[PDB]
């Protein structure tokens, strides 16, 4: 409501005189469609009243010109339209991208990856359909009705009343039939979005369904949705069925009374007959120019609502951003020192990190083992500087994560996360992504290492296979090894697996895990992980529960004094 | 779509009327009111007309010298050097010495007054009905889809594509109904409108209906050659749009590798690349649509001007008067305001009968097999396979001879790589699909020749993917058997271990799951599922041992409640576990179907070769 006039008032700024030459000429349009009837006035007046037909002629050559000129004019207010209403949208949706792109993924788990792309998708969309509709069928409605109303006043300022009676009672019977049809409107579209989910509820789950014998059920409750949506469109229709004929009664009663008035006019003296010839073009084209506004009118919550979704995204300041003093050290060791840090979330009441302090040494492993929940994905989203601490020091060898210019600390970390993704195309572009220049033997090296070279190579097309959408046709173990072989293939400095192993069997688990000790040897690594299967091998193995790092020492020292030992190893074992 | 092969116009669109047909009456009282309050429409401005050339014939004929009749004032203004003037007056209805006669300009008035009145009325009314027949057979046509949906087999829905049969009976129904309702309303009274005013036109005069007609050819032909011209600019605008969606969709689905590899400002120039992209069609698009608007009103407009001319030329000529011009004019503006409209009429009509189309093949479709009316006793669970071969797809086969012994303590596990389509033997026990030959004996009698309903209530299964429909969870759990008291269902969500998760959140048992869900963790929906399991007290189950986002609290027990689920049922469990497959009977492993193995673990840990690397 008023976030929906915010940008709309913002994002139409550059195309100002676009829009005030569609105006000059929508005026320019209707003044010369509401002039064809008073030229055919004065032919009726000038031609048969008298013998004149040459005055008939000339005024016949005067209406070709006003047609031609109409034509003219309404053809470039499309083109300006159209240009405008498209800019606006090119434009929104590109400072709706160029906002979303800097969100730090504590600002972008608010919203989720499918509301933001609908409301960066159909959300503008909804708003530039508005603004396409209003610069070319809402903006008829004024200028033909002031434009009437002046018209009628110079033809014949004795019955231009009737126009100044005529066009208030329809706007305000208009008015109140839309007031009276709204709120039925939106509660018909979400009933509608609630029969829609419950097709897809019954078709997501057609085994269930199908099982326990529970179709006699489902058939009764979609009847209920049936015919609940029904009665509401009936209530819906209702209004729509009044609101024409209001329209085309009036006019008919506005010209008979013309025709009566004009006539007891006429009989004295005060105008002439083609005056009853225009007047009754001049009441068609204005009242039914105010019916199509009121019609269109209906239009206008939606794109509130949707403005009030992209103004939503439009409004959240983002937190993480590169420094002012950007200290850049010649080569990013990697001796992660993490010092008391706590990260409590936008809004709660529960520190999930609390003061936690480790230091990872120049190239040994880490696991960090706790229980799923004490928040450790945190701590690794952490490190790479996805979200940002709270309170505390992150230091990465000695600088403070804070201060580094973030694209070279994101140059120097291969990152693994928890799911696995993988974008539109060839197996060798997605491993293109690390090093942006690999030859043929590097990407088979990284992939045998990711114990995934043997689906890549046992396949007819090879290093091409085409890859879906989120790598969704392959599933699990490949997908989780093509994320490992892009990661291994950049031979960063620090290896942050997120979980990158939980997804794996367990035999090629510890394949890749050995595999990687041989080939990351001079580097370091930091594997989150709930499975303690791989938590051997680590050296610096550290434990996190409810936010505190309650347990720290290799492995065996830990299961000496310690009750993670009890609990985890008895409870996996 | 921009468009749609309908590949049948008149099939299609015939099923359509008879499907709206059986609210015949409705349907006639609807076309006959319409009929009337289209006569009643263009018998208005002839009367006006009539008004006016009682006006005219007095204000002109009242300076006339009284006395004369009108032969000798044509004459006088003859001999005057009026000839002109003369064939205007010869034209009219003159009495000298007279001029308004407002008693027949009242009754003129009122009657047309009246007959206004009584169209209004009969337009409402038509409007009324029209919406409560399109209602009317909307609802039917969905109950339809409905029956239809719950007796498809489950090829269909495997086979089909991702989130097409979702969109043939949500959007294509929408289609249908927005097709229905334009037709009737706008091209029944549109066609009607053109006849009756072609009809006046013709008693009025016989040629300026020939300008007005002769206008026609020149709109349609126009609105041709823009359509014709404007699909290659909507198919290309839909194009754009589906690029643009999915680089926006695969840069925010996997925005933290986008942004921690480097790729950010490359997202960014392509998205830039995509965005003028879908801006220069879109114009392209609007434009033309724009310009079939108003080229059909500048054709109308030249009708209209030819019209005003030569009316003018012919009653300052005496050879028709002035209220059947007038009258002609407004039938003019009525004639020419349709010929704008047919384009959008013709979009939308497609658009509705190829949805139509869609619908009506889907609902063409055949059902699964008229299952046999008798009840199931599955007294113990000792289920025997006998000779079974299942294929998926006629020809290749992907189980073989099978004959497994599944006894009634028995806990026959299925493990193997992951893909291997280890779900057929659910679906060949479930009876989602007919085995090609053998048995399967659930204790005597075989899963063939029985019901569905009685066999699939006495199994029981709990799959990977967790169903949760838009309810609480009280009504979730219920759903596993809707006759039982709260009583019985706290006593199964207490079986399973819901009560625990239950307590930790605000408003149990009435919080909705998917609306407004946000904290369910999706490993205690699987205990919800194990809940509405164990609460229609199974016989023989059918489960997989997969897991999802392993916790170590949710995990131990999903492992505890699926572990006493498992009392004394026989058991076809997809092992993903090392405790359940040591403990099993008639272990099977699939390669890509096909079981080729077999034992208790001890001779196929002997001969392990692939069995214990895999379950390694």
């Amino acid at each position: 409501s008023n976030m929906l006039w915010a940008l709309l008032r913002q994002y139409v700024r550059p195309y100002r005189w676009l829009l005030a030459v569609v105006a000059v000429l929508q005026v320019i349009s209707n003044m010369a469609s509401l002039y064809l009837p008073t030229v055919n006035a004065a032919i009726i007046d000038d031609g048969v009243a008298k013998g004149d037909t040459a005055r008939i002629v000339e005024l016949g050559a005067v209406m070709l010109g006003v047609t031609a000129l109409q034509v003219v004019c309404a053809v470039g207010a499309v083109f300006f339209g159209a240009r405008a209403a498209t800019g606006f949208g090119h434009d929104l949706r590109a400072a709706v991208f160029t906002h979303v792109t800097t969100f730090s993924a504590e600002e972008a788990g608010r919203f989720g990856a499918a509301s933001l792309l609908t409301r960066t998708t159909n959300d503008v969309g909804h708003i530039q359909q508005l603004v396409q509709l209003t610069v070319t069928m809402l903006i008829t409605a004024p200028i033909m009705s002031i434009g009437g109303i002046f018209m009628a006043l110079h033809q014949d300022a004795g019955l231009s009343w009737l126009l100044l009676v005529s066009v208030p009672v329809l706007g305000l019977a208009n008015y109140w039939i839309i007031r009276h049809l709204m709120p039925v409107f939106t509660r018909m579209q979400s009933l509608i979005d609630g029969i829609n989910r419950v097709l897809r509820d019954q078709l997501s789950g057609i085994r269930v369904i199908r099982a326990f014998a529970r179709e006699p059920l489902e058939r009764v409750r979609f009847a209920e949705a049936n015919q609940t949506l029904s009665d509401s469109a009936l209530e819906a229709g209702r209004w729509q069925a009044l609101m024409l004929p209001v329209t085309t009664l009036v006019i008919n009663v506005s010209s008979v009374a013309l025709i009566w008035f004009g006539g007891l006019r006429i009989d004295a003296g005060q105008m002439q007959v083609g005056s009853l010839i225009a007047f009754l073009a001049y009441f068609m084209q204005i009242l039914m120019a105010v019916l199509m506004a009121t019609f269109m009118l209906v239009i206008f919550p939606r794109a509130a609502v949707c403005a009030d979704r992209i103004g939503e995204v439009l409004s959240t300041q983002t937190a993480i951003t590169n420094p002012a003093d950007p200290v850049r050290p010649a080569a990013i060791a990697g001796d992660i020192g993490v010092h008391d840090a706590t990260f409590c979330y936008p809004g709660a009441d529960r520190p999930v990190l609390q003061d936690v302090s480790f230091t990872v040494p120049r190239g040994t492993t880490t696991a960090v083992v706790g229980s799923t929940g004490s928040g450790k994905s945190t701590l690794i989203s952490l490190i790479c500087r996805l979200y940002d601490v709270t309170s505390g020091s992150l230091r990465i060898d000695g600088v403070d994560v804070r201060d580094l210019d973030i694209e070279q600390l994101w140059s120097a970390i291969g990152l693994v996360p928890q799911r696995g993704y993988l974008f539109s195309g060839t197996v060798a572009e997605n491993l293109r992504y690390g090093r942006a220049d690999a030859t043929d033997d590097e990407m088979w090296e990284a992939l045998r290492v990711a114990a995934a070279a043997d689906f890549v190579r046992a396949h007819p097309q090879g290093l091409d296979m085409p890859v879906a959408q989120g790598g969704i046709n392959f599933s699990g173990g490949q997908r989780q090894r093509l994320a490992i072989a892009r990661a291994v293939i950049r031979r960063p400095a620090i290896y942050l697996f997120d979980d990158a192993f939980s997804a794996l069997d367990v035999h090629t688990d510890a394949r890749v895990r050995d595999a990687l000790r041989e080939v990351a040897a001079d580097a370091t690594v930091v594997i989150v992980s709930q499975r303690i299967s791989t938590v051997i091998e680590a050296d610096q193995v550290v434990v996190i529960d409810d936010g505190r790092v309650v347990g720290i020492g290799t492995h065996d020292t830990l299961l000496a004094d310690c009750p993670i030992y009890a609990e985890f190893a008895e409870s996996q074992a | 779509a921009p468009l749609e092969r309908t590949r049948d116009f008149k099939g299609s669109a015939i099923r359509l009327a008879r499907r709206l047909l059986p609210q015949r009456a409705l349907t006639l009282a609807v076309i006959l009111l319409g009929v009337g309050g289209i006569a009643i429409g263009v018998i208005g401005p002839r009367i006006l007309g009539h008004a006016t050339d009682l006006l005219f014939n007095g204000v002109i004929g009242r300076e006339l010298p009284a006395g004369l009749t009108k032969e000798q004032a044509v004459e006088a203004a003859r001999a005057r050097g009026d000839g002109t003037f003369a064939d205007l007056l010869s034209g009219m209805d003159i009495v000298p010495g007279q001029g308004v006669d407002f008693g027949a300009v009242g009754r003129t008035l009122a009657l047309a007054l009246g007959l206004y009145l009584v169209a209004a009325l009969l337009v409402w009314v038509q409007a009324r009905l029209l919406n409560v027949t399109v209602q009317r057979t909307m609802v039917a046509l969905r109950a339809e889809v409905q029956e239809k949906i719950h007796r498809l087999p489950l090829s269909y829905f495997d086979s089909r594509q991702r989130g097409e049969v979702l969109s043939r009976v949500t959007n294509d129904v929408d289609n249908i109904q927005n097709s229905v309702s334009m037709t009737i309303s706008q091209l029944l009274t549109s066609v009607l409108t053109v006849f009756a005013v072609l009809v006046m036109m013709l008693t009025i005069s016989p040629l300026l209906t020939l300008f007005t007609v002769v206008t026609v050819p020149a709109s349609l032909w126009v609105t041709r050659w823009i359509t014709r011209r404007s699909q290659p600019l909507f198919v290309a605008q839909w194009r754009n749009t589906g690029r643009l969606a999915a680089h926006l969709e695969e840069t925010y689905s996997g925005f933290t590798i986008v942004k921690t590899f480097g790729h950010r400002e490359a997202a960014a120039g392509k998205f830039a690349e995509l965005n003028s992209e879908t801006q220069q069609s879109s114009f392209g698009a609007q434009f033309f649509s724009g310009l079939v608007s108003p080229a059909t009103m500048f054709i109308g407009n030249l009708s209209y001007v030819a019209v005003a001319v030569v009316g003018g030329l012919q009653v300052a000529t005496g050879q028709i008067t002035l209220g059947s011009i007038q009258a002609f004019i407004q039938y003019v503006r009525q004639f020419n305001q349709p010929l704008t409209q047919v384009a959008g009429m013709y979009n939308t009509l497609q658009s509705g009968i190829a949805s139509a189309e869609r619908v009506f093949d889907l609902l063409d479709t055949e059902e699964e097999s008229a299952d046999s009316p008798r009840r199931a006793d599955v007294r113990t669970g000792r289920v025997e396979f006998e000779h079974v071969s299942f294929s998926y797809v006629p020809g290749t086969p992907v189980i073989e001879d099978l004959s497994l012994v599944a006894e009634p303590g028995s806990t026959v596990a299925i493990v193997g790589p992951t893909g291997a389509g280890k779900t057929t033997l659910v679906n060949l026990l479930m009876r989602f699909y007919d085995v090609d030959s053998g048995r399967i004996t659930i204790d005597g009698v075989d899963i063939a020749s029985v019901s569905r309903e009685s066999l699939r209530a006495s199994i029981g299964m709990v799959l990977q993917d967790t169903w949760l429909f838009a309810g609480t969870i009280y009504d979730n759990i219920a759903y596993g058997r809707p006759d039982a008291d709260e009583d019985e269902v706290i006593e199964a969500a207490t079986a399973a271990y819901v009560d625990r998760f239950v307590h930790t959140l605000p408003n149990g048992y009435d919080t909705r799951v998917d609306d407004d869900g946000g904290a369910i963790s999706a490993g205690e929906k699987q205990l919800i599922t194990i809940a509405r399991a164990v609460l229609a007290r199974p016989k023989l189950l059918v489960l997989d041992e997969a897991t999802s986002s392993v916790d170590t609290r949710t995990e131990l027990l999903i492992a505890h409640a699926m572990a006493e689920l498992r009392r004394d049922r026989t058991s076809f469990i997809i092992a993903h576990r090392l405790s359940t497959i040591r403990d099993a009977d008639l272990i099977l492993v699939m390669d890509s179907g096909r079981i080729i193995e077999r034992g208790t673990h001890e001779e196929l840990l002997a001969r392990h070769g692939r069995y214990w690397e895999m379950t390694r």
